[PDB]
C-alpha cells in the first residue's frame, strides 16, 4: 500500500489491506511489562565477614592503604566495580601480575531487555551458600549511609558493633536460605538506566548517577574475633523486581556479527 | 497544504513544502505544571524569551562515509555557543538560577534540489554523552573544525570509550569492554525523527516535552535532550552542479521554569 | 520577488534592527533583532513589516541630523543558504524590491516643495 | 506572509499579522485633496500698461 | 499647634484654630494659571530681508564662513543664541574686539514664574515696526523643517523663492500690523521647561532638547534682489500664550542677596 | 505603630522605627498602562525583578558645611555601578531593550543616636544634572572618592556651569551668566521629601509615579527622576562618641515596560 515513510508515524496493517484474507486471533499475553520482570536472577557472589570490616576508601586510592574487599555488594542491574558504582563494566582476561583484582558485576537479562530509559520497582532479595552446612547471617542499610566499623569487649571478647543495630539484620538456621522485600528508597523518583548528567557542580565525572540502587549487603558468621577461621567461604545473592514499570523508549545492545 | 507558518514573539518562519509537525509522546506537550520540589515563587515564561534562535552546523560533503553523525547538547548549546548560537536574553536568564526545566522545539533546513541523491535522519536522542570527549572534557570549539563529521566505529558501537573514573593503583586495569551508553546504529529511528531525503522535502519540525529522573535539575549540567543528526545514503551528484551543502537549525523553548535565584555564575 | 529560475531553491533571512552604537554586522548579532525566515518556494513573494516603535508620536519626516526623532535603526538581508542550481543553467540570480505605506500610515502638516528637479 | 506580487493587486497589511502587536489610531487627515490644494501661491510677475 | 514637620504632608491652618476668631472670604482668584499667562510680551528684535537668505551653519562653525546673521528669530520661551537652541543665557559686557556678535534671547517674565516642570499651550504672535512708514512681510515654517535658499528670474529681475510656499505667509499696508496665531505643532507632547535627557544616542550634549519650540519666524521686504537699500532695518515680536497649562512643582529663580 | 515590614519578590525590608510612606501624586503610584507610542507586544514584570537593590554612599563627617549635598541618578546608577551597585536581572534586561518606563521607590537608612546633632533632607528631584562635569562628561568613579561631598556655590545656584555647546571661533565668546538647570536651595522643600534628624527617626521612604515629556524614553539616556541628600544642621556631637556615621539606600522598580528587542548595547 502507498505510504510516506519520512513522516514517521505509519499505520501498522493487517493481510487483508491487499489481499483476501483475515486477521489472526490474540493468543496470549506474556509480554506485558509487568508479568515479564518478576523472576528471580543470579547478581553476585561475596564472601562473608568473620571480624570488623574496613570500607573500602574512594577510587584515587594508592597503594599501600590498609582495607578489606570483595565483602560488600550493591544492589543494581547498573555495573559497578570495587563495591561502588562505575560507568564502564570491567573483565580480567589475563590472572597475572601485581595488584589486587577489582570486584566487578552485571545484570544480564535485564540489559538485555532495557529497551527504555527509566525505571522503577520494589526488589526482594535471597541469600544462598556455597559450602556444606554453614552458619550465617546478612545484615543491610539503606542507600545513602554508611557501615559503622568498630567492636566492643564483652566478657573479654571482642563483638563486632554490626550485631545490632535498628536497620534489618536476619539470622538462618543450618543450611537454611534468607528472604525478604525492600522498598524503593532512593530520593530520586525513578532510576536511571542510562544517564548524562552529572552529580557535584565541578569536578565530576559525567554519566555516573550518585544514587541509582537499592541499598547495600553482606554477609557475617555469628562468632566473636577471636574464632577467626583458615579458609575463606562465600554466598550467592538473588535478586526478584517486583511491580516494575518503564518510561520511556531506547535501544537494545548491539549483537556483533562474527 | 504544504505551506506553513509558525509564529512567535517578534519571530515567524515560513516553509513552501512541509510533511508535517511530530508531537512526541502527548496530544499537548506544551501543558507542563510547575515544580513540586521547590517552595519559592517561580518565574514562568516572558515576552522577551518566546522566540526561535538560529544557528549554523557544520556544510555536508560527498567524503563523508555512512553513519557519520553529529551531535547538538540542547541547553549545552547555549552556554557554550557552539555554531554560533547565541540566545541573548535566554542565556541571561539561565546564567542566573540554580534549577530550570522546559521542553523544546527544533526544525532543521536543507537546500537539496531534484537533481541530487542522498538522505538524512534527524531525531532527538535522550540521555545520551555523545559530546564530551574520551578523557571526559567537554569538546572545545578548535575540535569541531577538526572533526568536522564524527566518525563511527566499534568503540562508539558498544559504548567502550565512555568518560572514565581513575582507579588508582592499587588495583589492577582491567579490561573494559562495555558500557551502558553504547549507540545502535540500525535501531535509531526508534526515538521521535523524521527522514530528509532530496527528492521529497526540505525541513523536518519535532516537538518534545520535559523528561528527568527529578522533577527538576541543575542549570548548569543537565543534558536530557540531544539533537542529532546522522547519514543513511551518502550524497551523490552529476559533475557540473552545487556542490557542500549547507545546514541550520532554530530552537524553542517552551514553557519554562526557574528556581534560586543568585548571581553570575562562576567557575572554581 | 524572486525572479530566478524555477529550478532553484534555497533561503534567505531578513531582520531589523533598532537603534544602536553601532550596526549588526553578523549572523549571530542579526538573529536577536526582529527578523523572518523566508524559503524559495512555489510562490515568488514575501512581505515584511517594519513596526513602528518610536519614542514619540509622530516622526520627523527628514533628518538634518541623527536625532532619535529621524533616524530609527537599519534594516539588512541576509544569506542563510547558498543557491542550488542544476547543471546548465545560469548564475548569480536576481531579486526585486518594493516599498509602500502600510495600513495604518498617516502623514501631517503640509509644507512648501523643493523646485530643484526643474534643472 | 507569503503573496505573489504579480497579481498586480495586493492586500496592505499591518504589524499583528505576523508578529505580535496592534494598529495605531488614525491621527489626522491633512491628506485629503480638498484640503490640500486650498492655499494661495506666486504664478508670474507682469508689468502695468500705460496706453493701447 | 503641636505637629510633626519631618512627615512632609502638614495640614494648612487658620486664626481660630488656636486663638478666638474666623476666617476671611475668599477675595478673587487672580492665580489661576490659565488667566496668568493671557498676556502679550517682548521676545525679540530682528532685522528685515532684502535679498535670498543663507540659514546660519552648526555651531562648530569656523572663521571665513559666508552667512547671514540676526535675521531669524526662534519662538521658545527658552534661551537660544545665533538662531539656534542653547543652554546658557549669554551677555556682551565689554563690546569690542574681532568676531561676530551673537544675538541672544529669553523669556524674563516666564523664567520669572517658572515654577513648573512641562508646559504645553498655543500662541498667537504679532510684529511692530520701528520705522516710520515701512513696507514689510512676515513669514514661518513649522517645527523640524528648513528655509529654502534660491531664487528665480522674472523679466530679468530675481524674485527671491520665499514669497510662494504652503505654508504661511502675510503682508500689511503702510504702518500696518499683522496678527495671527498657530498651533502646538512639535512633536513631543509638552514643552520641557528644564531638561536633563540627550537627544542624540552618543556625542550628545546632556540637557539640550531638540524640538522645544513651535516654529521660526523672518521678515522680508516685498521688492525684487534689484532694490537692496544701503539701511538697515528692525522689527518687534510679540508673543502671548493662550490656554495654557502645567503640569510638576519646581522651585524659582535665586534672587541674590547684595 | 512605628514597625513596619515592607515585602517584594524574594526580599524583605523592616524597621524599627517609621515615619509613614510618602505618595507623590496619586492616589496609587503603582497603577499604569502601557505605552501607546509603539505596537510591537511589550514585557511586562516578571517575577526575578520584583526586589529591592541596596547599595553604599559616602560617610558623613562633622568637617562638612551646609548645603553640600549628594546625588544618584536613578536609571543611571545600574549603569554605571554607583555606590557598588548592581541590578543583575534587571540591568541585564534593560541593557537589552531600546525603550523604557517604570516609576520607583527608594528609602535611606541612618543610624544615629539621642547623642548626636544632625539633620538632612532627602527629595527627589526631577530634570536634573548634578551628575555631569562641566566639560559635560558623566563623572568617573574616582571622582567621586575626592569630592566626597560636593560643594555649594554661586555657580551651582545660578547654573552658569550647565553642559556647555563649543561655539566655535567664527563667533566671540560671551559672559554666561544664568542657566535653566540651577539649583535654589531654600526651595528644594517643594519636591516630595522627608526630614532626618537624630532625635526622631533612622528612615524614610517615598514612592514616586513615572513622568516624562513623551510615553516612553529611551533607555540609555533618560534621567527624569534623581535622588538628592543634602545637609541643613551640620553635625556634632561631645568627645568620645561614635565618629562618621554610615549611610545606606534601597531602590525598587515599579510597573516596568520595555520595548524594540535588540542585542547587547555597545558605544561607538
Amino acid at each position: 500500500s502507498t505510504d510516506n515513510a519520512e513522516t514517521g508515524v505509519i499505520e501498522a496493517g493487517n493481510t487483508d489491506t491487499d489481499f483476501s484474507g483475515e486477521l489472526a486471533a490474540p493468543g496470549s499475553n506474556h509480554t506485558n511489562v509487568k508479568f515479564l520482570f518478576d523472576r528471580s536472577r543470579l547478581l553476585n557472589v561475596i564472601k562473608v565477614l568473620e571480624k570488623d570490616a574496613v570500607f573500602p576508601r574512594p577510587f584515587p586510592t594508592q597503594e599501600g592503604a590498609q582495607q578489606d574487599d570483595g565483602y560488600f555488594c550493591l544492589l543494581t542491574p547498573r555495573p559497578t566495580v570495587a563495591s561502588r558504582p562505575a560507568t564502564r563494566f570491567g573483565l580480567y582476561a589475563n590472572p597475572s601480575g601485581s595488584g589486587v583484582l577489582a570486584n566487578t558485576s552485571l545484570d544480564f537479562n535485564f540489559y538485555s531487555l532495557a529497551c527504555f530509559t527509566y525505571f522503577r520497582s520494589d526488589l526482594e532479595v535471597t541469600v544462598v551458600s556455597l559450602e556444606p552446612d554453614l552458619e550465617f547471617a546478612v545484615g543491610w542499610f539503606p542507600s545513602g549511609s554508611e557501615y559503622q566499623a568498630s567492636s566492643f569487649v564483652y566478657d573479654q571478647l571482642h563483638v563486632p558493633f554490626h550485631f545490632t543495630g535498628r536497620t534489618p539484620r536476619a539470622f538462618a538456621s543450618k543450611g537454611g536460605k534468607v528472604s525478604f522485600v525492600l522498598p524503593w528508597n532512593s530520593v530520586s523518583s525513578v532510576l536511571p538506566v542510562r544517564w548524562g548528567g552529572a552529580s557535584k557542580l565541578s569536578s565530576a565525572t559525567r554519566g555516573l548517577p550518585a544514587h541509582a540502587d537499592w541499598g547495600t549487603i553482606y554477609a557475617f558468621v555469628p562468632r566473636p574475633n577471636e574464632k577467626k577461621s583458615t579458609a575463606v567461604k562465600h554466598v550467592a545473592v538473588y535478586i526478584r523486581y517486583k511491580n516494575a514499570r518503564a518510561w520511556c523508549p531506547s535501544m537494545l545492545p548491539f549483537r556483533s556479527y562474527k | 497544504d504544504r505551506v506553513t507558518t509558525q509564529t512567535a514573539g517578534n519571530t515567524a518562519i515560513n516553509t513552501q513544502s512541509s510533511l508535517g509537525v511530530l508531537c512526541a509522546y502527548v496530544e499537548d506537550p506544551t501543558k507542563s505544571d510547575p515544580p513540586s520540589s521547590s517552595t519559592d515563587q517561580p518565574t514562568t515564561t516572558f515576552t522577551a524569551i518566546d522566540r526561535w534562535y538560529t544557528g549554523r552546523l557544520n556544510s555536508w560533503t560527498k567524503a563523508v562515509k555512512t553513519f557519520s553523525f553529529q551531535a547538538v547538547p540542547l541547553p549545552g548549546a547555549f552556554l557554550s555557543r557552539q555554531g554560533g548560537l547565541n540566545g541573548g536574553a535566554f542565556t541571561a536568564t539561565l546564567h542566573r538560577h540554580f534549577l530550570m526545566k522546559c521542553g523544546w522545539q527544533v526544525q532543521v533546513q536543507c537546500n537539496l534540489t531534484q537533481f541530487h541523491q542522498g538522505a538524512l535522519l534527524v531525531a532527538m536522542v535522550p540521555e545520551t554523552t555523545l559530546d564530551v570527549k574520551p578523557d571526559g572534557k567537554a569538546k572545545s570549539l578548535q575540535e569541531l573544525n577538526e572533526e568536522q563529521w564524527v566518525e563511527m566505529s566499534d568503540d562508539y558501537r558498544t559504548g567502550k570509550n565512555m568518560p572514565f573514573q581513575s582507579l588508582g593503583t592499587y588495583y589492577r586495569p582491567p579490561n573494559w569492554t562495555w558500557g551502558p551508553n553504547f549507540i545502535n546504529p540500525y535501531q535509531v529511528t526508534v526515538f521521535p525523527h523524521q527522514i530528509l531525503n532530496a527528492r521529497t522535502s526540505t525541513s523536518v519540525d519535532i516537538n518534545v516535552p520535559y523528561i528527568g529522573e527529578t522533577p527538576t535539575q541543575s542549570s548548569e549540567t543537565q543534558n536530557s535532550w540531544t539533537l542529532l543528526v546522522m547519514v543513511l545514503v551518502p550524497l551523490d551528484y552529476k559533475e557540473g552542479a552545487t556542490t557542500d551543502p549547507e545546514i541550520t537549525f532554530s530552537v524553542r523553548p517552551t514553557s519554562p521554569y526557574f528556581n534560586g535565584l543568585r548571581n553570575r555564575y562562576t567557575a572554581g | 520577488t524572486f525572479c530566478g529560475p524555477m529550478m532553484a531553491r534555497g533561503k534567505f533571512l531578513l531582520s531589523y534592527s533598532p537603534p544602536n552604537g553601532t550596526q549588526p554586522q553578523t549572523l549571530s548579532e542579526a538573529m536577536q533583532c526582529t527578523y523572518s525566515i523566508w524559503d524559495i518556494g512555489l510562490n515568488s513573494s514575501w512581505t515584511f513589516v517594519v513596526p513602528y516603535i518610536s519614542p514619540s508620536d509622530y516622526r520627523e519626516t527628514r533628518a538634518i541630523t541623527n536625532s532619535v526623532y529621524s533616524a530609527d535603526g537599519w534594516f539588512s538581508l541576509h544569506k542563510l543558504t547558498k543557491i542550488t542550481l542544476p547543471p546548465d543553467c545560469p548564475q548569480s540570480p536576481c531579486i526585486l524590491f518594493f516599498a509602500s505605506a502600510g495600513e495604518d500610515y498617516t502623514l501631517r502638516l503640509p509644507v512648501d516643495c523643493n523646485p530643484s528637479y526643474v534643472f
